[PDB]
Order: structure tokens, then C-alpha cells, then sequence
DNA sequence: GGATGACGATT
DNA sequence: CGCGGTAGCAGTAGG
DNA sequence: GGATGACGATT
DNA sequence: CGCGGTAGCAGTAGG
């Protein structure tokens, strides 16, 4: 983890890119091999992906060629049909186009072993020059498709890709290595090495029973947990899109082991606590592919799919999460885990507080001794308008005493709890009171009267 | 333990229902009630016997 | 051997607890009677109210509603109240005289 | 076929297709929303 | 096990039964088996106890 | 009661989800509180424990103000592009604290 | 420049 | 087996 | 059907 | 003034 400073506009059409590859794969599983070539020195990028390509033929509809189409035109899309249930990471038809827009230069280049092809067009100015497409045979070739372009830093206010926006492309690139499964990705020529989403979340190991709980639920779903330092943490995928604000599928996920958590805390010893404290200490992994996803924008930040809708259920096992017990954030949870219950010694009157709350008397008194004679006591003048609680030592003199410090003694607090106290305005009559007289039992020796004293005060 | 010792003495001396048949000791203070089972009792700087 | 305390009822849905079984401390069937009274995370309430009258003597006064007086009879009334505890002799142990 | 897979459509269709980053999913939701109780004079 | 196994009081019992007065560890060993620590001194505890 | 709640208004829109102007806010609040604690008594809590125990009302005036979408739920307008700024004086603390 | 704490016989 | 709370005064030390 | 707790002399 | 931890056994009660 390092502080940056990045312009998000550039990240993002990087990204729009990336998750174009990557929704190759689900097109055409045969794909294996994506490549990443970063030019800083001259501000150009560029995204291949083997496996099939964008076919080069006339649309029948819009008279133009299909990657002319695709690339050039805004709101086009394949995944326009949602009658088929899919998993890839288009949804609206803006993210080639939007890489287009911001670019000074933009350029398709792709190869169809159907007609036996080669096309390469090239855009312009934020995709107001649209170059007619150089098309050349294409024999015994591997299919293939390669954007390049080149951001147009000026709209984003860099001169340069500073280390800062290079650092953060790359990871985003390992993060598609990791969420797309049974392919190889290149950074420069520099193969990435991990194979699946395992190898990736623990690349964070270092920054984080073992440190990093992983499982696979099943062929849509793959969770990992760690303890989390300062507060809850997420770095989830839905379809190798990199939803960094989370949304309904991380939640559904962490609302399970929250629940389930609290349930276990709970029922174990009493006062088990807060949802929050629960999830604030969690760092929660989610690779999961969802059935014709839905975002709160083109950024894809955040999902809103509804759980009901996803396509498949994730449902999280009782034995991942007795091994989440197994770790910090369970000795953690420990650690933070009319009438008055609040003081069990308390004999509260019976009509303590009640319409005869003047009338009823609470007997103070020194120690278990004085407290057990009163209350004796009780069983001849009555409970119904008697009282009694055990004063512990010599009290806290209020005055020169920091307000926190008169906060925090229990005993004073006990006391302004059982007969209903508070220093607002002046007092006039008892009526406000739980109780409307205030004895005091003292030994009757010289403490004693200290203690009378330090009451009275 | 001396502690141990004194509250053996309260324990022999307790006279709430439920406790000894015949207290052999006197409990002359509060040496607990039926209430908590002598537990309540009064420390021994207390209680004579 | 089993062990009684002893409940009346004293009125039309209410009842009395003049003594509870030997070494059963009046807290303990407090802490019970408030949790009845008040209900609690696991159990419903099934106490309308309690107070404690105790001279030298055992008082519990409880009322109960309605309902929960035919449902006590159905479970018993020292069965509910907790007036019922066992004497085992199966374990006396002592040193003999050697 | 492979004029059947691309689509282009207008900006108005759009809207009506995918309506969630214009206004809102068009999906019932179960939520946790305040209300003015007219009755009680407050928000519940 | 036999010592500190809850499941295990009546073979405690016997255990008891079977200790012989006068075994005690030997004061100059300089090495202690547990076994023996537990018949020879341990159970001296327990019968206190 | 439970958790982090706000209700919060961008010239005269139901920012529903935040964002940064609410965050604004709460990170002074928080931040302000956790020194005093701190500062008084060693061990001071987590961020979120302090958070997480707030209702946060705001109504708020952005120039140009920017969302995540359409839809305005959540505001991204940089701070220093507010167009004003909003210092949570001492007093105001001081009394949550209370 | 105000606050907190040490010391000691008693609760 | 062990830990904790409070009064009361004079002066020192810590932020 | 396994777990927790009461009781009491001692650490 | 006061609170808390542990052993050791037999059987009961609570979920
Ligand atoms: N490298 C590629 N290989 C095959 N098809 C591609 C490739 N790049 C883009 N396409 C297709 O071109 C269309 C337009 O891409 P794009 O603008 O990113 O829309 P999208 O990805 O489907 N929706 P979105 O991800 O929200 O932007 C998509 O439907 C893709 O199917
Ligand atoms: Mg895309």
C-alpha cells in the first residue's frame, strides 16, 4: 500500500481495455496469451489478446465495417441481448469508445482466419478522425486482436505517466492475471507467473493460523479472508472487473459471515457485539462471475445487482468460519465482549420511582455489614417504600474533581441512576426523583461521620 | 491461609435456615442470611463469635 | 429423597411462596422471578408481576395472567416455580475411625 | 449472424433498455427507508 | 492421564488404595521420573487433599 | 444506535449514499474526538468504533457539485473544490462529547 | 501555567 | 493466589 | 445428549 | 471498602 496521486480518468480507459481482453476469454475459451506493453517514454499502451479476433466483414445494418463499428461508434455492444445469460464484463458498449474519445491517438489492428484477414484503423483527436482501415491478406497466422493508444494527457492534466499512474496500471494488470482463469499475461515481454486467483491474493501477504484464508465455493465464487489492521477492507472482481467500491456482491458475502459470527460470539457468552466491530476487522478477497451484471455507472465501481439475480449462490461454509475464528479477529471480539438491573445489590423499593416515588425512602449504607442489617430491615418496615444500596468506601469529593473522573466512578453513577438524578437547573421538588428521601447507615463511628460528610458534600 | 481458617469459623457458626443443625459457634454480627447461602456475610473484622 | 418448598394461591391468579427447598437461597428464585417478570433474549415473559414480602419467613407474591396460570398448571406449580430439589445419599463418604 | 451479434442502438433505447445508471434499477428492492407518520407527527 | 484426567476419579480411588506409606522420591537423584513423581509425591497431595 | 447513519443534501439532492462531503465531515469529527480521547487517557479506539456510533445531518451548497451518476446518490467533488469550506469549531465537539 | 501523582493510615 | 476503588496535604514533575 | 455450575478448603 | 482467578467430584439442570 502507497499514497498516490492519479488521474482516475486514465486509469479507468485503461481498464476499459483490459476488460475487453479479458472478455475474450469468455467468448473464446481457447484464449491463452495477453500481453501489456507500457511505453511511458512515449505515452503509449498496448493491449493483445490471441484467440479469435473481431471479424472483418461489411454489418449488415450500419454499412460499415464491424471493428469500424465496435471502435468508432458510441452505445455498441455484443452484450446488447440479455435473453443470454452472460458472465463477461461488457454491459453497455462505452469502453472501447471512451479509451477512443480520450486518446490523441487510437489504433485497431486485428486478424479473422474466416475471410483470412488483416485489419489495422487508425483514430485521431479524440475520435473525430476516423482513417479509413488498411486491409491485407492474412494466411496461416494466429488470430489475434492489439489496441494501442495513446491518452490525451492534456485532458487529464499530466505531461507524462508519472510512476505514480505506471504503478497502479500495473497492478491492475496482475489483477486480471488473477481473476481470469487459464491465461498467461506479459508485462513487457515479463510474464506475470501466477496461474489463479490463490496465487494473487497472496501477493498480499506480506502487507497482512495462517495470515490468508482461502477456498473456492465453487465454479462462480472464490473468498479469501485475512484480519484487517485499522478497518474492513475489500479488493473483489465480478467478471475481471475491479470493483473497487464494493456493492450488493460483497456484501452478500460479508452479511453471511457477520451474521454467522455473531451468532456463534452470542451464543457462546452473553453481550455479543455490534455488526460493525465484526466487519471492521475483516479483509475479505471475492472473485465471482455474475449473470449480466449491473453497475451504479460505466466505471463499474460499484455493483447493484440484486443477490436473487446473480445466476448462483455463494453459500458461505460453517467450517471457514470456525477457521476465521481461529484467527486475531476472534480474541478480538472477545475482548469487546420500572426497575434496575443495571446494580444486582440494589434492593429497589417497590414503588421506587412510581407515582409514589416522593414517599419511597433509599437507605445508603457502610459496607456489606450496615448493608445486610438494613436490609434486614426491610422485612419489618416493608419493601414498598424502602430502599437500600451499599455505599463501597469513602466516596469521591465531587468538588475538585475533574468531570470524567466523577464520570467514572461507578458508585456515584449507581447512585444518580437509582434515584433518578440529574444536576439540571435547580432542584425544587423531589417528584423528578426515583426516590424522594435519602437515609444514611454509618457504624456510627468517626469515618462514619466522614462518610455522612462526603455525602452531604 | 489465616482466611481460610476465619471462614471456616463463619461457616461453623452460621445460623440461617439451611445451614447447621447445631452451630457449635455463636454468630454474634452478620455472618450472611439465607439470601445468598452465607455468602453476604460480613468480613471478619466484623463479626465476633 | 425429594425435597418441597411450599406455594398457595391466595387469590384469583395469584400465587404465594412461603418456603422453597432447603439450601435453595432466596436470590436465586429472585433472579428467576425478575427474568420471568422481565422476559429475556430467549424466553418470553411469562410473569405479570412479583414482589417479595419476607419476615423471618419466605413471601413471594406473583401474578400471573390468565393464560399463564392454565399453562403452569399444565406444567405444575412446584415444577415451574423451582420447589423441587434431590437428596442423594448415594454419596456419603468419611474416614472411619482408623 | 455476425450482424446479429453487434448491436448499435440510440441513446433513447438505451435508456429504456439499461435504466439503472439513469435513474435507478426498475427492480423492486427490499430497503430500509424513513417515513413521515402523519399520525405520530414524525419521521419512523 | 491417571492423574489429571477428569474421566478417570475411581481409578483415582484404587490408586489411592494402592500407595504404600513410606514411598517417597529419593532425596539425592538429581533425576526424576515423571511416573514416580507422580506415585511418590503427587499422591501425597492428593491424599492430603 | 447501530451503526454509521447520514442524511445529507447537495443543493437540494438526496445524497443517499455519501460521499465526499459527508466524509468531509465525519473526518473531522472523528478525528478531532479521537485526540481528545487519546490525549486524556491512553489506548484511544479505532477510527471506525467512533464513526460507527454517529448520525450525521447534512445540507450542504457545492458549486458545480460532480456524482457517481445520473442518479446524484454520491457526491466526488474534491474538498477544495467545494466552492466554501465548513471548520467544525471546538464547541461543536465538545458538546458530542457531552 | 494547570494537572497528575507519591506518600500512608483507614474505609 | 491476586487485583482494584476512595479521603487528606504539600510539593514536585509533565505538557 | 454434551456442557456448565454448586458445593468447600486451599492456593 | 470491595472484587476476581484456579483445583477436585458427583450429580443436577439447560439447551
Ligand atoms: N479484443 C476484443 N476481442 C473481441 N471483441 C472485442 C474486443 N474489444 C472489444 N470487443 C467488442 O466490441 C464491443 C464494444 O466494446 P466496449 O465498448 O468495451 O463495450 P462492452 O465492453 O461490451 N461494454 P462495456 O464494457 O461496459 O464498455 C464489445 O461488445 C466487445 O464484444
Ligand atoms: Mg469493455
Amino acid at each position: 500500500e502507497k499514497n498516490v496521486t492519479i488521474v482516475p480518468g486514465l486509469f479507468k480507459i485503461f481498464d476499459e481495455i483490459l476488460v475487453n481482453a479479458a472478455d475474450n476469454k469468455v467468448r473464446d475459451p481457447s484464449m491463452k496469451r495477453i500481453d501489456v506493453n507500457i511505453h511511458a517514454e512515449e505515452h503509449t499502451i498496448e493491449v493483445k489478446n490471441d484467440g479469435k479476433g473481431i471479424p472483418i466483414e461489411i454489418h449488415n445494418k450500419e454499412n460499415i465495417y464491424i471493428p469500424e463499428m465496435i471502435f468508432g461508434h458510441l452505445l455498441t455492444s455484443s452484450n446488447y441481448d440479455d435473453d443470454e445469460k452472460k458472465v463477461t464484463g461488457g454491459r453497455n458498449g462505452y469502453g472501447a469508445k471512451l479509451c477512443n474519445i480520450f486518446s490523441t491517438e487510437f489504433i485497431l489492428e486485428t486478424a479473422d482466419l474466416n475471410v483470412g484477414q488483416k485489419y489495422v484503423q487508425k483514430w485521431e483527436n479524440n475520435m473525430s478522425i476516423c482513417h479509413p482501415p488498411k486491409i491485407t491478406s492474412y494466411k496461416k497466422g494466429p488470430s489475434y486482436t492489439k489496441v494501442t493508444f495513446k491518452p490525451d494527457l492534456t485532458r487529464f492534466g499530466m505531461k507524462e505517466l508519472d510512476n505514480d499512474i505506471l504503478g497502479v496500471m500495473r497492478r491492475r494488470v496482475y489483477d486480471i492475471n488473477g481473476s481470469v482463469r487459464d491465461i498467461n499475461v506479459y508485462l513487457n515481454g515479463k510474464s506475470l507467473k501466477i496461474r489463479n486467483f490463490k496465487n494473487y491474493v497472496e501477493l498480499y501477504l506480506k502487507s497482512l493460523i495462517p495470515t490468508i484464508l482461502y477456498e473456492r465455493i465453487n465454479n462462480r465464487w472464490e473468498v479469501a479472508f485475512a484480519v484487517s489492521d485499522i478497518s474492513f477492507q475489500q479488493i473483489s472482481f465480478v467478471n475481471s472487473i475491479a470493483t473497487t467500491m464494493g456493492g450488493t456482491h460483497v456484501n452478500y458475502i460479508t452479511d453471511q459471515i457477520v451474521k454467522k459470527i455473531s451468532e456463534i460470539l452470542k451464543k457462546k457468552k452473553k453481550k455479543s457485539v455490534k455488526s460493525f466491530q465484526i466487519k471492521n476487522n475483516m479483509f475479505i478477497f471475492i472473485n465471482c462471475l455474475i449473470e449480466n451484471p449491473a453497475f451504479t455507472s460505466q466505471t463499474k465501481e460499484q455493483l447493484t445487482t440484486r443477490v436473487k439475480d446473480f445466476g448462483s449462490r455463494c453459500e458461505i461454509p460453517l467450517e471457514y468460519i470456525n477457521k476465521i475464528m481461529k484467527t486475531d479477529l476472534a480474541t478480538r471480539m472477545f475482548e469487546i465482549a420500572s426497575r434496575i438491573t443495571n446494580y444486582p445489590k440494589l434492593e429497589d423499593a417497590n414503588k421506587a420511582g412510581t407515582k409514589e416515588g416522593y414517599k419511597c425512602t433509599l437507605v445508603l449504607t457502610e459496607g456489606d455489614s450496615a448493608l445486610s442489617l438494613a436490609v434486614a430491615g426491610l422485612a419489618v418496615v416493608g419493601r414498598d417504600y424502602y430502599g437500600c444500596y451499599p455505599l463501597r468506601g469513602k466516596m469521591l469529593n465531587v468538588r475538585e474533581a475533574s468531570a470524567d473522573q466523577i464520570l467514572k466512578n461507578a458508585e456515584i453513577q449507581a447512585i444518580k441512576k437509582i434515584m433518578g438524578l440529574q444536576h439540571r437547573k435547580k432542584y425544587e421538588d423531589t417528584k423528578s426523583l426515583r426516590y424522594g428521601h435519602l437515609m444514611i447507615m454509618t457504624d456510627q463511628d468517626h469515618d462514619g461521620s466522614h462518610i455522612k460528610g462526603l455525602i452531604i458534600n | 491461609g489465616e482466611q481460610s481458617l476465619a471462614q471456616t469459623i463463619i461457616g461453623l457458626a452460621q445460623n440461617f435456615v439451611g445451614s447447621n443443625n447445631i452451630y457449635l459457634l455463636l454468630p454474634n454480627g452478620a455472618f450472611g442470611t439465607r439470601a445468598t447461602g452465607g455468602k453476604d456475610a460480613a468480613a471478619a473484622r466484623y463479626i465476633y463469635t | 429423597y425429594r425435597m418441597y418448598g411450599r406455594i398457595e394461591q391466595i387469590g384469583d391468579n395469584v400465587l404465594e411462596i412461603t418456603e422453597l427447598p432447603a439450601r435453595t437461597w432466596t436470590s436465586t428464585i429472585k433472579e428467576y422471578l425478575l427474568l420471568g417478570l422481565s422476559g429475556n433474549d430467549k424466553i418470553k415473559p411469562w410473569i405479570k408481576d412479583m414482589e417479595e414480602q419476607h419476615d423471618d419467613n419466605i413471601k413471594f407474591i406473583i401474578t400471573l395472567s390468565p393464560e399463564e396460570m392454565a399453562k403452569t398448571r399444565k406444567i405444575g406449580f412446584y415444577e415451574r416455580f423451582k420447589l423441587i430439589s434431590p437428596i442423594s445419599l448415594m454419596n456419603m463418604v468419611a474416614f472411619d475411625p482408623h | 449472424s455476425a450482424s446479429d451479434k453487434y448491436q448499435k442502438i440510440s441513446q433513447l433505447e438505451h435508456i429504456l433498455k439499461r435504466p439503472d445508471t439513469y435513474i435507478g434499477s426498475v427492480e423492486t428492492q427490499e430497503q430500509l427507508q424513513w417515513i413521515y407518520d402523519e399520525e405520530t407527527d414524525c419521521m419512523i | 492421564d491417571l492423574a489429571f484426567s477428569k474421566k478417570k476419579a475411581d481409578d483415582r480411588k484404587e490408586w489411592l488404595r494402592q500407595y504404600e506409606p513410606g514411598t517417597v522420591l529419593d532425596p539425592t537423584l538429581k533425576e526424576i521420573p515423571i511416573s514416580d513423581f507422580i506415585n511418590k509425591e503427587l499422591i501425597l497431595f492428593s491424599l492430603a487433599d
